[PDB]
């Protein structure tokens, strides 16, 4: 995210690889992750939502309201974040998913994703395309509470 | 005796780093013929020839994960084509199997991999890498190919 009052400095970054601890070392795996589908392709933002309640620890009272980001990898797995550039970073911005697609699809809906749309309704609707020329409607919803 | 390092985890060679040192000639000198190195249970790297592999750092030249090979990853260390190990390879890495989109466990099924022509897939990008696709293997998620230098 870069700001044009200071057009060469990134406001807020945000990796979208698991990589925390291991540290120091080079630079070529760029080749194989490609050919996995492990490359972001797309993205778009959903509609002002209330940050769900249990991101943060149990001390504040306010309601928390940021732009849920969907982010579309080449494999075709989405991912969730929720940013803001009005409240402190404490975790705002973490990295959600890979997101279920049901029903489960034996092909794997497809490894050619390519666009993606995030529609303004209530509940979320994103559309996903590929290159083949398939899009898929995904209605987005709240997972499940397990009981114990 | 040969001057090599490797001390990183989980990581071997074939011959053993013990064999290689019974191969290294009086003056210090080491030349292998047909030479493996490998990470368990995440692959491995083998140089069809000979190879000299006198004073090398195997633990900054050669790095293997979880879906990711590759040697000199400082490409201002990387050496001409045909001096030290940026030369023709078979690579194989092992646990290549691709995620299902709900339950978000990897597919380990070869009925279901077939289904998804996951081998059509790995083939389609070791050719959009310029490599050369030999055998996938569903059991083990071994993708095995062929490449010219690094």
């Amino acid at each position: 995210i870069y700001s044009l009052r200071e057009p060469q400095t990134p406001t807020n970054v945000i990796i979208l690889s698991e990589a925390e601890e291991e540290s120091l070392v080079l630079n070529k795996g760029r080749a194989y992750t490609a050919s996995l589908g492990e490359t972001a392709v797309a993205f778009d933002f959903g509609p002002l939502a209330a940050v769900p309640k249990t991101l943060f620890g149990q001390n504040g009272k306010d309601e928390v309201v940021a732009y849920p980001l969907y982010i579309l990898y080449e494999n075709g797995e989405t991912f969730l974040t929720y940013i803001s550039l009005l409240h402190s970073p404490g975790n705002i911005g973490k990295l959600l998913g890979p997101l279920p697609m049901h029903p489960a699809a034996e092909d794997n809906y497809g490894y050619d994703a390519c666009a993606v749309l995030c529609l303004p309704c209530v509940p979320n609707i994103l559309v996903i395309a590929t290159e083949s020329g398939m899009l898929y409607h995904c209605v987005v919803l709240e997972g499940e509470e397990e009981d114990d | 005796p040969a001057g090599i390092i490797l001390t990183k985890v989980g990581y071997y060679t074939i011959p053993s780093m013990d064999d290689l040192a019974k191969i290294t000639n009086e003056k210090g000198e080491c030349i292998v013929s047909d030479f493996t190195i490998g990470r368990k249970g995440y692959g491995s790297i083998y140089f069809e020839g000979d190879v000299n592999l006198t004073n090398l750092n195997l633990d900054d030249i050669v790095h293997i994960r979880r879906k990711e090979v590759v040697v000199y990853l400082d490409d201002n260390q990387k050496p001409p084509v045909g001096e030290g190990l940026n030369r023709k390879a078979e690579v194989t890495l092992d646990g290549v199997w691709p995620t299902d989109k709900t339950s978000r466990c990897l597919i380990k099924s070869p009925d279901r991999l077939a289904d998804i022509n996951y081998e059509g897939r790995l083939e389609a990008v070791s050719r959009k890498q310029g490599a050369q696709f030999k055998e996938y293997r569903p059991e083990t998620g071994s993708w095995v190919f062929k490449v010219s230098h690094f």
